[PDB]
RNA sequence: AAAA
RNA sequence: AAAA
């Protein structure tokens, strides 16, 4: 399908590449500060109603990266000293570029990125006994940063997502682009978002936050995921986003 | 006895003839000579079972009458039960799969052979060497100690496996050239396949062409997170010890519930186990229950951190051997189910989508009920009661550390020997030394040394194994290097094998070294940075000799502020091990370095390349024991200037300024003055690029 | 190999 | 993290 890519152009280091649950968190929060809980309730309605956001992924210049579907890991058997070696780099790769992501979905041969346009950096400081602690920062290469996908009505985007994201930039600037992802029709899907599943999935990595999510790249069969309202005593009800961002995916019979 | 115990013990003792024919005790071939040895042994001591077991080494009419003379009823067997045992073990011997002076040839290098010795970790390092005759006076000494030990052993597979392991690991199973299979391994896989055929309900070519066997594999995943992410060294060893017990608890559970023997364990090393079992409905139901119950327990105990992936594949006798490599092909279909299962982690818990006594981690542990006084730690099925020298052991099975000798344990107790590399530096207090005390013992800079090591392409090596007994020799020999000999290497043994290695000091009597883990094909070791640096080279050399020079390690080294949390140290050395692998294997990441990012400049060194650099440069600048040469006491500046020059080569390897500078201020480093065209044409770095690996280490030693 |  |  086609989507709106929200490019976060960074004005300094980030602390995390945010996944869908924290992007929804921040967006929901911003909308509360701007239009009140009335508007938070409408944002939730639009998402439950079919709207979706992905987790944030790297971009470099005009290159968009997407999560490597876990579907290809069992399929990698599709030399003797080249299979094992490449096979261990396919298993280690977190991201493919758009073109290679679309090939992986159809179980066709694809290549891995050689560079990732960011670097996780553990910065050390002595804590006066003395100990050493680390704060991780994401330094972006030049004309690089992070983007997420929006799927749904333009009026929900213009009225909630766009204004939320500018408020959130206040550190980053925001620009919007059309992105087309060619995906095969299939009973099975990849999520571009972390998700609270309603069924047991096909293939998955777990993600503990306390909440148990399946990771971006996990494979589901007709799992739309779900949101959780819950009470932490902190005035407003808090909504937790765990809806799936499905793209169709060809599986090998295993 | 019972048919089970009989078929297992018979599988084991089928080939005891081989060492007696080669000791020249009874003139005949191994078959008859084996019968004679056990019959002679039965009449000695007076244990009639040895005459019943004697039948195994030998159109049935004669045997039917020999079986009747023995009166099966005396042992609670039918005549018919014994015929099956004999036919089963005979088939098991084929599926498990010429002078008599021929030694065992090395599974690592079939062109080289082992001298005759008994398995002893306290004695000399097994080194494949030149092919020698073993005298029928070495075999005669063996067969006597073998006869003395069998006279005393209770005659259960758990009291027999060890004495067969002491004495027959370094014996060729068949005296042909290029033969790789240890007799002990051939024996344990024959017992393994025998008991499985019995349990699969087959009797009197049926089980051979049918899928009557299961290959069971268990792989733990998240071991790094379970071990290295916490909140101290004590804790790290305790988690490592804990994982090994959890793994044994699951392995012995499967053996117990399927009615199998320790001989059915092909391997249990590095968080991987493989078991041969019967393919019955009862067995698959029993595995699913165990798999489900072990996963639920892991989830409750450690959350999503430590998963256990357990899979089994239906397999036929055909597939235990070649037909043009069906065994490797079967092992490949099993691996694939394990990868799928590792992408369905905790999928056996439908509920999924809705330490005070640890640190203390004596002669072993008793495997008892979870509810029992004295239980120090609990696994998914059983409690573990520490077994102390001055105390009595508790439990059905007893795990005994670093011996093949049952010791003063009760006769009803199943003997389970386990080997673990647990070397550690003893402190004035007598406790295991801390990160701080190890760092403090360093030459020059006080930093903690950390090394992570890995055999290169182990998976490849194991998949050129045709047979269970071959794989069994491969896995055991590989495991024993790490579990058995790394302690000895740390103590300073095998000096003549090891030779001159990169070194900053005289090797201490009691090294400032603590093992976190050494087993399977891997090690994680910490200590004084200069001792860890040297130990990388000692271990790589010992390992090269242990193999035939046909297998290689890669190592990641790092030198850290003693206050650096484990998780960082483990990530940095993990990254450097991965780097050494990706740059071509048989490499060491010696120290953190800068380089041109021109795709031509490797961060790690080929082991021999670093060793030649050290030989060439270290003696010209370094006296030893924290001391620069006298020449260099007032010119220590030359060393920093070379590193400053090397930085301008890193800035641009193509800009030829660095070469003008090298000529002007240098006859201590002549091979760095001229530009080396040979390197330029070969698309490789200038010698200056490599020199930091030696200089940075000397400058650390001499601060 | 943002422990370049 | 090549069987930790």
């Amino acid at each position: 399908p086609k989507f709106i890519a929200v490019k976060l152009i960074p004005k300094g280091p980030f602390r995390d590449i945010p996944r869908a649950d924290t992007l929804f968190g921040a967006i929901g929060n911003a909308i509360s500060a701007i239009h009140g809980q009335s508007a938070v309730e409408e944002l939730v309605d639009a998402f439950v109603g079919g709207a979706r956001i992905s987790s944030a992924f790297p971009y470099s210049g005009d290159t968009y990266y997407l999560p490597k579907p876990l579907s290809v890991e069992p399929a990698l058997e599709g030399d003797e000293e080249e299979r094992y070696t490449t096979a261990k780099r396919l298993r280690k790769a977190k991201y493919l570029d758009l073109k290679n992501f679309e090939l992986a979905l159809r179980l066709r041969p694809f290549t891995i990125p050689e560079e990732i346009p960011y670097a996780r950096v553990d910065v050390p400081r002595v804590v006066l006994d003395s100990s050493i602690y680390f704060w991780e920062e994401i330094r972006f290469r030049e004309k690089s940063g992070v983007y997420f996908l929006y799927s749904g009505p333009r009026e929900v985007f213009d009225g909630y997502i766009a204004p939320a994201m500018r408020f959130l930039g206040d550190l980053f600037e925001v620009e919007f682009h059309e992105m087309k992802i060619d995906a095969p029709g299939s009973e099975y899907s990849v999520t571009l978002s972390n998700a609270l599943p309603t069924k047991t999935p096909v293939l998955w990595r777990l993600l503990r936050k306390r909440m148990t999510f399946i990771a971006e790249g996990s494979i589901v069969k007709n799992d739309p995921g779900g949101m959780e309202r819950l009470e932490l005593g902190l005035s407003h009800e808090v909504y937790v986003y765990g809806l799936t961002f499905p793209l169709g995916v060809e599986l090998p019979e295993g | 006895m019972e048919i089970d115990e009989l078929t297992a013990l018979g599988g084991l003792l089928h080939d005891i003839g081989k060492p007696v024919q080669r000791a020249g005790l009874y003139s005949g071939d191994h078959s008859t000579q084996g019968a004679r040895f056990l019959r002679d042994l039965a009449e000695n001591t007076g244990r009639a079972e040895y005459e019943l077991l004697s039948l195994f080494s030998e159109n049935d009419e004669l045997m039917i009458r020999r079986i009747k003379e023995l009166s099966p009823e005396r042992f609670g067997l039918t005549m018919e039960d014994v015929l099956n045992a004999l036919w089963i073990v005979y088939e098991a011997d084929n599926l498990a799969s010429p002078q008599a002076s021929r030694p065992l040839y090395s599974v690592f290098n079939p062109g080289k052979a082992y001298p005759w010795a008994e398995l002893d970790f306290e004695k000399e390092l097994p080194v494949p060497g030149d092919v020698f005759s073993i005298r029928s006076q070495d075999y005669r000494e063996l067969v006597k100690r073998l006869w003395e030990e069998l006279s005393k052993a209770k005659l259960r597979s758990d009291r027999l496996l060890p004495v067969l392991e002491k004495y027959l690991t370094f014996v060729s199973s068949v005296t042909s050239e290029g033969n790789i299979i240890s007799l002990y391994d051939h024996m344990r896989m024959t017992s393994a396949i025998a008991l499985a055929m019995l349990r699969a309900g087959c009797t009197a070519g049926r089980c051979r062409k049918e899928k009557r066997f299961l290959l069971i594999e268990g792989d733990f995943s998240g071991i790094q997170d379970f071990i290295y992410r916490v909140s101290t060294l004590k804790y790290l060893r305790a988690r490592s010890a804990y994982l090994e017990l959890i793994g044994w608890d699951v392995v012995l559970e499967i053996l117990s519930r399927l009615g199998l023997t320790r001989a059915n364990v092909v391997f249990n090393a590095g968080g991987h186990f493989m078991i041969i079992a019967q393919n019955t409905p009862d067995a698959v139901k029993e595995l699913e229950e165990i798999r489900a119950k072990a996963v639920e327990w892991l989830y409750r105990e450690f959350e999503s951190d430590l998963y256990l992936a357990i899979e089994w594949e239906p397999v036929s006798g055909r597939e235990f051997g070649r037909e043009g490599n069906l065994f490797a092909e079967a092992r490949k279909r099993l691996k694939h189910k394990l990868t799928v299962r590792k992408l369905k982690r905790f999928g056996e818990i439908k509920g999924l989508f809705e330490c005070n006594r640890l640190v203390s981690l004596l002669l072993g542990f008793g495997r008892t009920a979870k509810n029992d006084a004295g239980v120090l730690v609990e696994g998914p099925f059983s409690g573990f009661v520490p077994y102390l020298q001055g105390g009595r052991p508790v439990g059905e099975q007893i795990l005994v550390k670093n011996t093949l000798n049952p010791g003063e344990i009760p006769e009803s107790a199943q003997f389970v020997p386990y080997f673990v590399a647990d070397y550690f530096k003893k402190d004035p207090k007598g406790g295991v030394a801390t990160f701080e005390e190890l760092s403090m013992a360093s030459t020059g800079t006080r930093r903690l040394g950390v090394m992570k090591g890995d055999v290169d392409r182990l998976g490849e090596f194991f998949s050129s194994m045709d047979s269970p007994s071959k794989l069994a020799t491969a896995s055991r020999f590989m495991d024993y290097f790490f579990k058995g000999y790394i302690g000895a290497i740390i103590e300073g043994k095998f000096g003549y094998i090891i030779g001159d290695v990169p070194s900053l000091r005289d090797w201490p009597e009691e090294p400032d070294i603590v093992v976190v883990y050494a087993g399977g094909d891997a090690f994680f070791i910490v200590g004084a940075w200069d001792q860890i640096f040297e130990l990388a080279f000692r271990v790589r050399r010992a390992f090269n000799a242990y193999t035939g020079g046909k297998l290689t390690l890669s190592v990641g080294l790092g030198y850290f502020d003693e206050r650096t949390p484990i998780y960082r140290m483990a990530d940095v050395v993990s990254e450097r091990l991965d780097t050494a692998k990706d740059e071509g294997r048989n490499r060491v990441f010696v120290v953190g370095r800068s380089r041109p990012l021109d795709g031509k400049h490797k961060l790690s060194y080929e082991w021999n390349h670093y060793e030649e650099l050290w030989r060439t440069y270290a003696p010209r600048i370094y006296a030893g024991n924290g001391r620069l040469k006298g020449k260099l006491e007032s010119k220590k500046g030359l060393l920093w200037k070379l590193l400053e020059i090397r930085e301008l080569y890193v800035r641009d390897p193509n800009d030829v300024r660095w070469a003008y500078l090298t000529a002007y201020l240098l006859d201590l480093f002549p091979e760095l003055v001229g530009i080396d065209t040979k390197a330029v044409e070969r698309k490789e770095p200038q010698p200056v690029y490599w020199v930091d690996g030696v200089l940075k280490i000397v400058l650390m030693a001499v601060r």
